[PDB]
């Protein structure tokens, strides 16, 4: 390291990146959905050598008093020490907490998981959705890997049909399953600023030398549902503009791979 | 129902008006630098120590100081009493305030040291993180820490279909988006940029441009808080 | 430091203290009540350069099973790292815990906050009072600063009138507010023993060299509702006697400033 | 209803009588010093280590040992099973026991070291902190630690309008005040003084004087526990 | 230490152990039951200089949803810093957690405490039994000391007779007490492997040099209800066989001392 | 009701059959060594770092590496979502997996270092600890760590009166005993041996012998996973 900033900067001055990606290329992406078959939904996403598994476990529970009208969604990112010498055992650190929150905001604010279509008894019994993100190998850009795997696990999800028995007051969990009300596909696209250049899907080596990072999560509707400039550095307004544009373009390319992976797991 | 009418907001502000902002520097004896801010119903205190001896060592960086930030809300700052101690929100805000302040700081000036930024929200009313960043810069300047620029911050947001400056709690609660931005205004360097909500591209960009004008407005307040300190020192 | 013990001791031998206070003088005191206007009550107290803010937030809740007959009061002192290079982030330390407890005992044992006048439905619904103490600048004698600010915040407090609807069983929180049943004004007065001399309201510099400390909390009725010898050192019985006497005298001078500040915030 | 009558208390004690107290020193193999105490229904064990290597260093004091105290109650010691681990009460008691023992210790004799005092309450029945202090001094003496005095402690209290010595759980539960005091008896140096409750000045002073006589009584027990050890060693 | 491994190994080669025990001897055992008289049951066990106190506190509570049909038992081992310079303050460590679990499994899996005879109202109100183990002096073999004291404290236990009032729905805790449904006496016997020799009831000095450890808990019926090879090292199958056999023999000798101690505390 | 009939188990296995087991080595880029295992419905990943710089020092051992193990289940691995973070069960499993792997390792080869074994259970279906041990050995071999043997593990158990190999969740849930065993097969060295349940001596010994044959079977799978890596490397 350090010797690498320079090699990376200099390559970037020549339009090159160390793995010969263009500035707007993602590494090879692998999405495999429904890999944890005991969970309601799952997705293993590989962004190059970055690997994240996301598991979706749902139960029935009480909605928050504020919102009797809405199911629950909660997102946690575990940065397991096995994923990286930088990941230590213990409660989430600020990296895990920012990843969980930004991915959550992505999905929550696009209403990609419609929490309203997850009420069973208003004010009393709602669908509760745990998005548990298990990072298995950190090789850069955990943000996108996680968002891609979160959304794809949500799309994959098959939860037990539940019905309110209006003669008994009983809630009957049925064998038959059903998708989660997933209505959008937010995808984080994340850029590393290195010098005066932004490069999409930073690898770990690019993350080590980057000035700063910005992530833009957008859905099919042409909406942004999360932005997060993360780490240090500074972006220019025009950097940000470009990133939003490019992000929409990359998101779309990603959403195609997600939906394709989602559909493959139904064959 | 109804956050804009006509076209006055609930407290009487036009769409692009800021809440009353007052700022004082040098409010603490123990801190190396400190600033206090009333931005709305926000009442936020920011303290800096020093550059100082990092412990523990293994944290030291050989060529530069580190910046550590801690954003915290007092139990009594929010309407529902908040259990003391950080939570996920305050920890991401610390993280993003850090990432906000760090590019202003010339950290290679103080190798092996920490610069510790504390932000205590005494009263909270939306925009605490931009308010905090703003008091933090002033507390950094107050500490005599070389900076390339102040960092000024301000959020813009979407309420009732409309892009507005400097959301209040109510308007953020019922709003469609909140977009805090921090910049180093001399170079227009954006050091914080978050978007919570749902926005089109052009809605998002307008929000950014607007919160930046709010940020340049805040920045003038900042300088004025420093002027007033550099007049106050000038005795004798 | 160390060089200061000697200067301080020697000044004390000559009847002097480093800021020219007499042994029985407090530093300039500032009390400002109702400064956190979203809290039910608040007080910012300055004891010289020591600054503590206390916020009082009340809710309605269940009383402790032991005591269906009594509201709840709970006192927490946060020693925020910003107040002092000695204050570190994390759960209360033993200093914060002793300050919270002694201040609480002060108020609880004098029944300065009458918990019995805070029942709404016996055994079921009581007024719950959080005394949250936020130390903003530690320059000595946090004990007195905190007690003064705790009590003054309690006096300042205006909580929502609550009424039991005996036809509906509903509890209606009304817009109209009302004082807390605050019926006494306990005030901690605290002495640093330095050598063979006790000095009231120790500054940080006096706390660094002190042998030990003793705090005496008394109310208007001529009662003691807390004593706490804190830190090391030893007191003589006659030291303790003097301290109780002097404390009553100082408390009274303080209670006048508290009540004056309380009344000012109603103008 | 009725803690004094006539003028016998519930267990038969007169106002100024102490609960049965037994003390043994040298009850643990691992500890450097240790003592055990049955004071009423109290059953408390105290262990000391050493002076020993402080970790971590940055804690060391260059001129003196530090005293660390930990007072803890076993889950099964109280009537309602107490969740293991400290709580605010046990942490203030540790703090105040520390502040109780420290002036007896000649800490500059063992610079850069810690002396660690552990107090485990095996059964609790009011007065655990004075009982603990008392066993702690004996465990300190047992450890061969130079002390200026033993520290003896004892509480007095107000029950049914009346100042009494050595409250039991019941009497402290229904009492009007509890006043533990610890002293180094040779010089009458008061090293712990707490008052929980409500008392006039003259009620408070009488309580202090009384708990001190209880403390001097306890102190005679202490010395006797040391005598008995210095007779027990004296073979061969 | 280190100099001791060699002395210990060499003594073991000559059929000797440093305190002149034979390979199959326990140190002198002391069991004293009912020593914490405010607890429902207690036992102080000494295995030589190892001392463990176990306290049994019961309350009434809800059974686990999984098991409406069964009381609750929960076992915790506190390794108090006073017991040993190796015991540090804080939540259980892996040693405390393994001791608590293996002792618990011992008792739970033999149904030595019959949780079914501890239902008061099925699904709603069961007897809850805390086995709290307070290690007071670690001088080796905490496993056996704790199991012996756990079981003996259970045998000692006298809990309040509880009755369901079928006319009121009230649960009445009566003054009169009754044993816990303790129906077996599992006893852990634990061996230290040193070189190629297993030695029963390892002292601390033998624990410092041991290769590994294995504990075998058996009851009167000739059943094993727990096995735990703990620490490193490796056992041969025939080592394990021997240990099971020997354990049964030692357990029986121990159970006699337990029951004798249990009966003594009723005189 | 009915875990054996006739004499087929619920998934169709005879009493002494193992669940389908697949193993891959070299599945992680960051880890020094890694292995993945599907053993039933188990899906477990094991990673090793390095030997590496122990922090903190005071942990270092002057003559040997230390082995640290951490066994953890992902929230989504079990049927009822498990709150993240360890629990007593996972901490005893870490402890016992450590005690399982350590005798295979030649730790005096890497003094003052740590070797860190991480075991993540991605899906759990009984036997995770034996499955984990098995992937752990392979990840240790994968890391280039000198070992005296692989460690292979496997549990046997008692269901419906009968001693069977390689319990599944169901059968362990309704079973009468579970007996995991780990061995270093070359020397038949038993490095893990646990028994949860209730068993006669001869029931317990048969379980051990049987789980060992399961363990030798697993061991052949292990070697084959290494063979396949030493063929995969052999390009070019
Ligand atoms: O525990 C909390 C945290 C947040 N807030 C309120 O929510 C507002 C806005 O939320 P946001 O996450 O956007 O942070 P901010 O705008 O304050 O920077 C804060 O100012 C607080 O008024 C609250 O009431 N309780
Ligand atoms: O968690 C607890 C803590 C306190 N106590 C009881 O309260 C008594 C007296 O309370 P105090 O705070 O005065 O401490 P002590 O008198 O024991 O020093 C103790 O001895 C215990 O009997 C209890 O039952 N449970
Ligand atoms: O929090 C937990 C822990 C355990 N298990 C299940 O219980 C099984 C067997 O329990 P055991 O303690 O014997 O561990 P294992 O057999 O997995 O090594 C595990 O595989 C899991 O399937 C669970 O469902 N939730
Ligand atoms: N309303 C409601 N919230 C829950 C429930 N379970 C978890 N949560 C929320 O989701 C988060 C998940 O926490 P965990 O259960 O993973 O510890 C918690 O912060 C909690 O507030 C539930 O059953 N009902
Ligand atoms: N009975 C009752 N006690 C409470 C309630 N809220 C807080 N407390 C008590 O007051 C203290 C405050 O804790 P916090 O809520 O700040 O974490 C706690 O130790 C708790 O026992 C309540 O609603 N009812
Ligand atoms: N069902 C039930 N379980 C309990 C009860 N009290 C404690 N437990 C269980 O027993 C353990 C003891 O925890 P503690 O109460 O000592 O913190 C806990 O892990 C908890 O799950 C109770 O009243 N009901």
């Amino acid at each position: 390291a350090g010797i690498m900033r320079d090699h990376i900067i200099n390559l970037l001055k020549e339009g090159k990146r160390i793995d010969d990606r263009g500035f707007e290329d993602y590494r090879p992406i692998e999405i495999e959905v429904g890999v944890i078959e005991k969970a309601e939904g799952s997705a293993l996403v590989k962004l190059g050598s970055t690997q994240v598994l996301v598991g979706i476990k749902t139960s029935l529970g009480e909605p928050f008093p504020d919102t009797p009208n809405m199911g629950v969604m909660t997102t946690n990112v575990e940065l397991v020490p096995l994923a990286s010498p930088t990941f230590e055992p213990g409660p989430p650190d600020e990296r895990a907490i920012e990843l969980a929150r930004v991915i959550d905001r992505g999905i929550r604010e696009s209403k990609a998981l419609n929490l309203e279509k997850m009420v069973i008894v208003p004010g009393k019994i709602v669908r509760v959705v745990f998005i548990d993100v298990h990072v298995l190998d950190h090789d850069g850009n955990l943000m996108d890997a996680i968002g891609i795997a979160a959304i794809a696990a949500l799309l994959n999800a098959r939860v037990p049909k539940v019905r309110y028995n209006e003669e008994t007051g009983e809630v009957e969990t049925l064998d038959e399953t059903e998708p989660l009300p997933v209505e959008k596909i937010p995808v984080p696209v994340t850029f590393a600023k290195i010098g005066n250049i932004l490069v999409v899907d930073p690898s770990l080596d690019e993350e080590l030398v980057m000035d700063g990072k910005i992530t833009i999560t957008t859905d099919e509707t042409g909406h942004i549902s999360a932005v997060q400039k993360s780490e240090g550095g500074a972006f220019k307004l025009e950097e940000v503009m470009y990133a939003v544009e490019t992000a929409f373009k990359k998101a779309e390319e990603i959403r195609k791979l997600i939906l394709e992976a989602v559909e493959k797991a139904k064959q | 129902k109804l956050i804009d009418e006509n076209g006055r907001r609930i407290d009487g502000r036009k769409k692009y008006e800021l809440r009353p902002i007052k700022m004082e520097v040098g409010v603490l004896k123990n801190a190396n630098g400190s600033a206090y801010i009333e931005w709305g119903k926000n009442k936020i205190i920011a303290a800096v120590y020093g550059p100082r001896e990092l412990h523990p060592k293994h944290l030291q960086r050989p060529d530069r100081a580190i910046l550590r930030v801690r954003y915290n809300m007092a139990p009594f700052s929010v309407e529902e009493r908040k259990k003391p101690g950080p939570d996920r929100r305050s920890i991401e805000i610390s993280k993003v305030i850090k990432g906000a302040l760090e590019p202003a700081l010339i950290l290679e000036m103080f190798p092996r040291t920490a610069i510790d930024v504390f932000i205590e929200v005494l009263q909270a009313d939306a925009g605490t993180r931009v308010a905090g960043i703003t008091a933090a810069s002033l507390a950094l300047a107050d500490a005599g820490i070389p900076m390339r620029d102040l960092v000024a911050a301000c959020a813009a947001g979407k309420i009732e279909g409309e892009i507005v400056l400097d959301l209040n709690k109510e308007e953020d609660n019922y709003g469609e988006a909140d977009v805090p931005v921090a910049i180093m205004p001399l170079k227009n360097d954006i050091t914080l940029l978050q978007m919570d909500g749902y926005l089109t591209k052009d809605e998002f960009i307008e929000a950014v441009k607007l919160a930046i004008k709010g940020a340049k407005a805040v920045y003038q307040k900042q300088r004025e808080a420093l002027k007033e300190k550099y007049l106050k020192i000038a005795q004798e």
